[PDB]
């Protein structure tokens, strides 16, 4: 069954060096999956759903044939990783959060 | 140093300080001195 | 003279169509564009972007802050390294 | 110059006022009516709320207004010498007007 | 668009919601979006109105008979009344 | 409203609440007064601190030592230094007297001078100086 | 669609973290590097002749 598909596809992004976190968030800024407590990611929930719309809307307006399948913001601290897919019946910005400093 | 620590210290000095006035006066006396002192080495 | 020298050395590599610095509010100073139809295009588009984004990276622990930002489109990669004093763009398709 | 979220919530505990239109008695009697809701439940924010202006509503004013938060942003008409913004326990905040 | 707790005309309901969204659409930080709201509403319809935008606050407030709006947009929530 | 002026207003508040209570109580502040040689009466100092103290308080602090000083300074930075100069003392006229610069040089007893400067700063080129070409002089 | 996009993400996501482990680009060298070793010759000033 594909549920073992993406569980394994979370343990194969997971199984990377430094990989805090992983989670799925759709159009609706509500978290389906996750790996992080239940506050965390309801705040990154709201933040990145604000902000990638933003960031599209940004890019759209500046050139109107041309869109994004990509983001990363970063920290001193960790590099968050959004990831988009713009669909009907599907978009889902999962976003990664890691860094290369541990273990 | 004895022609450039002198003047760019005589040019550092700062002669009236922070009726009774004439304090300043008597303190403009002294530094006078001072720059007199300084020049003559220089000369 | 080492600001210049590392503007025209990056703006003469395989992809880079432009490089932009804006001051805090605005002021595009030190574009490189043939005509300044779409300089301020960026100039009043980004640093929406990159305080915006400060605040997602910085509202989670405090002692954290924003360094750099990537926007990968279809056809551009937007690099802006955003600080205190302005917000620096560069654009380039790989 | 500490260095994590919990060794600033061991020094946060004071009760700053961030702005503030109040005379001094006023200012004494909501800032540890509010601190003392604060306490009083953490979990359910409603109804510290509840309390807060409901004292407010019999002993001082008809009219009152009360926000507590985690998050939060607001612009308010409010009459003037009666507004209330406070930080508690370093993180919570609470905007209070007439 | 989510409401949750409304006591207002329906009429004036929909004048909230698209006062709310096309502020949302356009402007990028949270106490302009408090701003507008209030701002163009005063303009509107009364003279006195309260917002509230943001995430996890809590409030209590008395009432208006036919003013009072909880709004919910995409994981931001606004408040507003007379 | 700028940055020094927050360290000014540090080191006089500090300079007033002389013993560290945090607050400017009216024992201090006569103790300046009486510095400065005033020692006015018990019942002027009262009406004088009520209108500074706003919260209350009977002692004044750093947010009201500022509004006070905000109001004084920025109700009433180089337009007035160098505008009366010498023209500010003509007040919109463009024509300063040849006499005024002769006092001036009388009085500070300076060893040598020629007042060619005045001569070779004429810009309207009829023997006086209006605002503009003075702070071209300047 | 929900399983198709998580898994084509997946991929993606994964190339990228690859990238940001290979070589680290966000890396000052010396950020934090006090001791200098630099020029101690010995020094002599007539600071005044008394005469």
């Amino acid at each position: 069954v594909d549920i073992a598909a993406v569980d394994e596809t979370f343990k194969r992004l997971q199984s990377h060096k430094g990989v805090l976190g992983i989670i799925v968030i759709n159009a609706e800024g509500i978290a389906i999956r996750t790996t992080f407590d239940n506050d965390l990611t309801v705040q990154y929930a709201a933040l990145v759903s604000h902000f990638t719309v933003k960031a599209r809307s940004a890019v759209r307006k500046l050139d109107g044939d041309n869109d994004l399948k990509f983001l990363r913001i970063r920290s001193k601290k960790h590099e968050i990783m959004i990831a988009p897919e713009f669909e009907r019946s599907h978009e889902y910005y999962l976003v990664v959060v890691q860094d290369p400093s541990r273990e | 140093n004895r022609v450039d620590s002198n003047l760019g210290a005589i040019s550092s000095t700062l002669l009236v300080e922070l009726e009774g006035f004439v304090e300043q006066n008597r303190f403009q006396k002294k530094q006078a001195e001072l720059l007199a002192i300084r020049n003559e080495e220089v000369r | 003279s080492d600001i210049e020298s590392t503007l025209t050395r990056i703006q003469g590599h395989k992809g880079v169509i432009g490089v932009i610095i804006v001051n805090n509010q605005g002021v595009p100073l030190r574009s490189t564009f043939e005509h300044d139809a779409m300089t301020k295009q960026y100039a009043d588009l980004v640093p929406g972007l990159a305080d915006l984004a400060r605040n997602l990276v910085r509202d989670l622990d405090p002692q954290n802050d924003l360094e750099f930002l990537r926007i990968r489109s279809h056809k551009h990669e937007i690099m802006v390294a955003a600080k205190d004093d302005f917000v620096l763009l560069v654009i380039q398709d790989p | 110059q500490f260095e994590d979220m919990e060794a600033f919530l061991r020094v946060a505990k004071y009760t700053l006022v961030k702005f503030t239109d109040m005379h001094v008695e006023m200012k004494e009697e909501a800032m540890d009516i509010c601190i003392t809701a604060v306490e009083k439940y953490p979990n359910d924010a409603e109804k510290c709320t509840q309390m807060i202006k409901d004292q407010m509503d019999k002993k001082f004013g008809a009219p009152w207004h009360v926000v507590v938060g985690k998050g939060f942003s607001y612009e308010i008409t409010y009459e003037v010498r009666n507004l209330l913004y406070i930080y508690v326990g370093g993180r919570t905040a609470v905007l209070l007007w007439k | 668009a989510v409401i949750k707790n409304a006591d207002m005309s329906e009429e004036m309901q929909a004048d909230a919601v698209d006062c709310a969204t096309q502020a949302l659409e356009k402007y990028n930080i949270e106490k302009d979006i408090a701003a507008y709201i209030k701002k163009e509403f005063d303009r509107k319809h009364n003279p006195t109105w309260h917002c509230i935008v943001g995430r996890n606050f809590g409030s209590y407030v008395t009432h208006e008979t036919k003013h009072f709006i909880y709004f919910y947009l995409g994981q931001v929530a606004i408040l507003l009344f007379k | 409203l700028t940055d020094e002026e927050m360290d000014m207003c540090r080191k006089a508040f500090a300079m007033f609440d002389k013993d560290g209570s945090g607050t400017i109580d009216t024992k201090e502040l006569r103790t300046a007064l009486s510095a400065l040689g005033q020692n006015p009466t018990e019942e002027d100092m009262f009406v004088m601190i009520s209108q500074v103290d706003q919260d209350g308080s009977r002692c004044i602090e750093f947010k009201e030592f500022v509004r006070v000083i905000q109001i004084n300074k920025q109700m009433s930075a180089d337009t007035l230094d160098a505008f009366v100069a010498l023209g500010g003392n003509l007040d919109k006229t463009g024509r300063i007297l040849v006499d005024k610069l002769r006092s001036i040089c009388e009085e500070f007893e300076l060893t040598v001078n020629v007042d060619r400067l005045v001569k070779d700063a004429d810009r309207d080129l009829n023997g006086f100086l209006s605002y503009d070409e003075f702070r071209a002089l300047l | 669609d929900y399983i198709r996009t998580v898994v084509q993400l997946g991929s993606s996501v994964e190339d990228l973290i690859k990238q940001n482990n290979a070589v680290d680009i966000y890396q000052e060298y010396f950020t934090n590097v006090t001791m200098d070793h630099t020029s101690e010759a010995p020094h002599v000033k007539t600071v005044t002749v008394f005469k």
